[PDB]
């Protein structure tokens, strides 16, 4: 019924990018990671900011449309200017690919370093399911998925009835 | 008991390209190739000349398209597919460097230099030009002696360049249609044009014609490109034929000129500008055109390049 | 006796690139995992693709060989050439430094990949011993191990045995 | 007990290049800068002109080595280093560019110029060129003063280019290598060439004086050529050396031409061909020749780089 | 409160760029590690050396700064020039950009790839609590911190300790 | 116990640039674009001729400039603004070609050219070249008519290449500064000059007239120049106003030049050179001339661009 990011997306998640789903007996309900979406954001959109930088080099024109250049420089200038646009075409291309294979990457890096820090703040009362999902071996509610989202539970609750429950 | 990490997804995303593979869906991308122009010209805030049946390259001259044009100042010069640069027919010697400054020009300043003899007639009888009725140049004189069986007189006539800017010495060589047309209207025997400088050293002859009927009249003009250096001195040692200059012209500054066949658009803004119009996008590339001018995105192949904003979108 | 991927490669997979190994009833048995390998092939193919890939761009001659051009023409032209040669010679020599760095990484990524899976499948028995293999507290035959290589493996059931064993 | 978890491994693999180290050793890898080619140029699927013994201008002018390709149609135009463009010693001006028109031009169609003399001589045999006897180029039409010490007549010819595509043409003048010799064949007094079109003005003058011997010959004959745009004419206004054109080229379509020394495979069919060989080959770079022509691998400095197709080889 | 690796980092450490602090209550103190640091400085000055990328290619005078060129040529150098001027400074803010973002994530990964080894190397004798340290539940002060700050340390004499607490 | 694992931090540090944000801090960083240059030029284990008066071209002609570069061999060339090609007011057609060819070219290796001249005064001089008082080029020879209101005999001289290298012959055109110029020297009448070879055919014609004074006498001379392939020959024919080559041109080998305002040092050695001194660096890329020769840094348009060496600088609390 439920599954995280390890084999499927949130269809429903449309405030935030980055969050957590809660499906216990006290209820059911999905609410975003603030810091996460945001940092996530702010980092791609300064990606941004560096693609759409200007490059302040004006060029004059060197050929012309309406009466032909002398041939031997007109052959010269599209052999260069035919150069440069391979030189181009080769440099988007790279840096578009490569750029969204950053962008794919940092974002899966994004939600594992998400994943490890709710591991890290977990520890031993829960458990990986292999999905995205972690098991709680103790029984609580929302005020405990707030503390994960907001940075603040600790794992100091009854930590051996976690333990017998996993033992 | 439960609590899940997960990310979002959306029912159809857009498909981006990577290193690996190809194809790969994601939830939102933009695209960093530009493909959507404005048809007009976004030259609002800077001064435009608008230069319609006459080239940019007779701005100098003065042929009767562009008579009001001679004398201005402009941030962006607009050239035109229609625009000629003649009225009498004819060819600059090196066409494409001399427009390639005046795009860079800034527009023109003009100073008088003189040709004051006797035994010249300003005028130059054309029938390509009809502003009054026959006439050459607003800025060039036909030097034809005193009509029939006139011998041509030796002119020795130069030009100081006192002011700090360098000079754009423009003047040219008649060809006539025919012999009997240099024996009549520049008179008997030969032609010699002697143009000296610290820096030029050219002499020119006239030969008969015998040309195709371009615009009627047969025959031609050669427009003669020279620089001046500051203080420097041009001197037209001549008994040729000559057309001679009655102003050089100076600089402005910074233009960076567009040839454009689209109407201008003063209500909007940019400075990226192609033939077929403008771009005022700003995404690092497009695929419009190549030939562009300005502060533009730089000229790729691939139509369009995806450039992934959001995350690999995983449905449910 | 047999190490895993951190300490060594090993010598002998014929058949595919990744594989597992492993110490049994029957002994030292040895099999290829043909999905990662096919994933890791898949993209590092594309990979090529993409750089085994030829233009359409058709360019001509520009000077001569057999007589020579005028001395200052050619000299532009000998020198855009040699400066569009600098410029392909660096984009040849970053592509294949950076794409081998990342055909590199692409392998240790998919080896990472199977190690994680493996321990996900495994969860409180997976019992990393630093070499890049998993010690198994429970008794496990070659229905087990073979399990393991593909996707559909229990955790359970297993867990009471490998935990009294474990413990 | 034991699951172990790892990945093959090779005795021998190769080097390769990584962006924290130059010699990083994997399982495999592959070349992608190609140094092998094939000694032949490669004809298959393509029209080929091999031009043994005659140069690409002497589809045009026409020597005797150059008969059998006056009307050549081919995609592939190869010259060869033993082949010349003249046989009567001299040089064309702008040569490059015409042989860079030529070698996409799809080939030439020749039509006739359709001209017609009187008051001259149309032959102009000489000992440098032969056809089982002194002879000349095959599409020059070299006009002299009737038959010797008399005055050449003036003449202005005519031609329109009535097809769609720009019409090529191609004309000389004559060097005679000496005074007497020039006032003996065209007889005393000024020479003048004029030639035009609306697009085009060139003048010309004959200069006699003493030259250097070239199969057996003093004078030099050069080559001058013209583009005609559809429905323009073309105006050739002479006093005497004509070297008249007979037949106007025009381009049969596309075509890349080519320079080489060796000989010509049908079988291989490749795309790109550099002198001395075919390159064909997958691969983005190659360390072969950077004169190359085609659509074939970016010319690099290095001798050899290695893209990794395996993971890194950890030996043991 | 020595938790420095995940948030605040070591600003005191002297000798190296890895390290171990250690929290024993003999007395707590800082040391470096060096095999680490050894590897991460020499592939940065790997990758230094590889950037030198000086040229072989001899590049002649064309363009006359006493006495100007014809301008046509002029401006077609001069495009030529700035063309080939924006792409070496598109290069050159993408390669160090990218050796930049390779430098980070490579140091990021390099002090990952001790804490992974220092984890698996204590295997189950230590709990990860999120901040950047290791809690030890087996107490011991020359031979354990040595043999943990070196590749060699015997986790079984330490196991039974370390699995009698906690639970 | 606790066993805390971290990384090294500073309380300043610095700033790089990365691909997805700006403004990095990191420990340490270096920079790749060079910014600092040597103001003179590291000539040390190169032959350098430093031609302080006399322009490249001119080692050629031979102006009095020029006078102890006639027969200059160097491995490089340092050019300055304040010397010049000519003496006598005139320049080179196609000059920027000729200098290119001159830069690499190693040096110059005269060859007697062998013309024999009867009839003709060889000894002309002008006030604008002053050797010893009044002179002319030193390797080329001003041809005038036997008497000054009198003709110029029509002449034909050739040279043979019987080396293995081509040979740079240069030659100049007399453009004289009035019909009178032109009438007292070499005689009335039309002239003409035409030079030839199997691969090569010019004619020049002097266009007598009036200009401005440079530099003394109001005339010109236009110096062209022909690479004579081995085993070929050079006719030229001319009616006067001619200046004939004294000697043939041979380059000697590899060179290269430089187009300065700076000291010349030869206690340093650097990979190349620029108008404002020399750039010796190992950074890949420059930021201070876009039109350095040699063997060095590629020029970029960022002022400075930080790679980083060490790690991000995280700060501690
Ligand atoms: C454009 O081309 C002109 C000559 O055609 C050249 O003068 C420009 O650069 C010149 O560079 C010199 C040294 O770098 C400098 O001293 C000179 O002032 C400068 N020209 C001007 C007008 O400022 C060429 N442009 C570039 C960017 O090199
Ligand atoms: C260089 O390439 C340009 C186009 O990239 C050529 O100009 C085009 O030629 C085609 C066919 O004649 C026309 O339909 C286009 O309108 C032309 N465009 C422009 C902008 O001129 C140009 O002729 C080529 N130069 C040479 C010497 O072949
Ligand atoms: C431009 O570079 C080419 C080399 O790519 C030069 O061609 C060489 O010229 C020398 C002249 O002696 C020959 O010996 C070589 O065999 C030529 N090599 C090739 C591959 O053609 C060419 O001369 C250069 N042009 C200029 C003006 O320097
Ligand atoms: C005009 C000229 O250079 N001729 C030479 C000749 O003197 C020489 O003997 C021969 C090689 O044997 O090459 C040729
Ligand atoms: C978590 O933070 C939210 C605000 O983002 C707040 O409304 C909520 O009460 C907090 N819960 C806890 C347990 O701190
Ligand atoms: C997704 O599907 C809907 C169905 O109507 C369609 O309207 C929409 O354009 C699709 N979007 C994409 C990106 O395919
Ligand atoms: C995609 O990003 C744009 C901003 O660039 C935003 O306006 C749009 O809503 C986004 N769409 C989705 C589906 O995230
Ligand atoms: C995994 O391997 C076992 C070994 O026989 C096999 O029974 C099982 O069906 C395999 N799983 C899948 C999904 O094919
Ligand atoms: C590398 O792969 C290619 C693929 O065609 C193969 O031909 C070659 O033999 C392989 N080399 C090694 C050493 O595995
Ligand atoms: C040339 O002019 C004729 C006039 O009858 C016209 O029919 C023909 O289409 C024109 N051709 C071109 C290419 O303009
Ligand atoms: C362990 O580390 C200590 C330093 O704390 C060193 O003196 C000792 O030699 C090391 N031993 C081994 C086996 O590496
Ligand atoms: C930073 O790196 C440079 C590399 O050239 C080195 O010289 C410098 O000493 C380093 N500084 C510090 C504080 O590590």
């Amino acid at each position: 019924a439920i599954a995280g990011f390890i084999e499927n997306g949130w269809e429903g998640l449309i405030d935030g990018w980055y969050g957590f789903r809660h499906q216990n007996a006290q209820g059911e309900g999905t609410a975003a990671d603030y810091k996460s979406t945001q940092s996530a954001i702010d980092q791609i959109t300064g990606k941004l900011n560096r693609l759409i930088e200007k490059t302040n080099q004006q060029f004059e024109l060197i050929d012309n449309e309406f009466t032909e250049v002398e041939k031997q420089i007109g052959n010269v200038i599209n052999w260069t200017r035919d150069s440069i646009t391979e030189v181009w075409s080769y440099n988007a291309e790279l840096l578009v690919a490569m750029e969204n294979q950053h962008t794919i990457d940092l974002a899966d890096s994004e939600m594992d370093k998400l994943y490890e820090r709710v591991k890290r703040q977990l520890r031993e009362n829960a458990e990986e399911d292999g999905t995205g999902c972690f098991e709680i071996f103790h029984k609580c509610d929302d005020d405990c998925m707030a503390s994960i989202r907001n940075n603040t539970y600790d794992h100091s609750k009854y930590r051996e009835e976690a333990m017998q429950n996993r033992i | 008991d439960k609590i899940c990490l997960g990310h979002h997804a959306v029912s159809n995303g857009t498909k981006v390209n990577t290193l690996t593979e190809r194809g790969v869906e994601v939830v939102n991308a933009t695209e960093t190739v530009e493909r959507t122009n404005i048809p007009r010209i976004c030259s609002k805030g800077k001064r435009t000349v608008d230069l319609g049946q006459c080239g940019l390259l007779g701005t100098i001259t003065g042929p009767p398209q562009c008579d009001q044009f001679l004398e201005f100042s402009a941030d962006l010069i607009i050239e035109r597919r229609e625009g000629s640069d003649v009225c009498f027919p004819g060819k600059f010697v090196n066409e494409e460097a001399l427009r390639q400054i005046l795009r860079e020009s800034g527009g023109i300043d003009k100073e008088a230099m003189g040709f004051t003899y006797s035994g010249i007639r300003t005028n130059g009888a054309t029938s390509s030009c009809r502003r009054s009725g026959s006439s050459f140049y607003a800025e060039m004189k036909w030097l034809l002696s005193n009509t029939d069986n006139a011998a041509f007189p030796q002119m020795t006539k130069s030009y100081k360049n006192t002011r700090k800017n360098p000079a754009l010495i423009v003047w040219g060589i008649h060809h006539s249609g025919s012999t009997a047309e240099q024996t009549k209207l520049y008179g008997s025997g030969n032609k010699l044009v002697t143009v000296g400088s610290s820096n030029y050293q050219q002499s020119f002859v006239p030969s008969p014609g015998a040309r195709t009927q371009v615009n009627g009249q047969s025959g031609r003009i050669d427009f003669h490109w020279l620089m001046l250096n500051p203080n420097d001195t041009v001197t037209f040692s001549f008994n040729g034929a000559f057309i001679a200059p009655d102003r050089a012209s100076f600089l402005r500054g910074k233009s960076m000129g567009i040839q454009s066949g689209v109407q201008v658009d003063a209500d909007c803004e940019g400075d990226c500008y192609y033939s077929g119009g403008t771009i005022i996008s700003n995404l690092p590339f497009q695929n419009i055109d190549s030939r562009a001018v300005g502060k533009c995105p730089r000229y790729v192949k691939q139509r369009s390049l995806l450039l992934a904003t959001g995350m690999k979108n995983v449905p449910e």
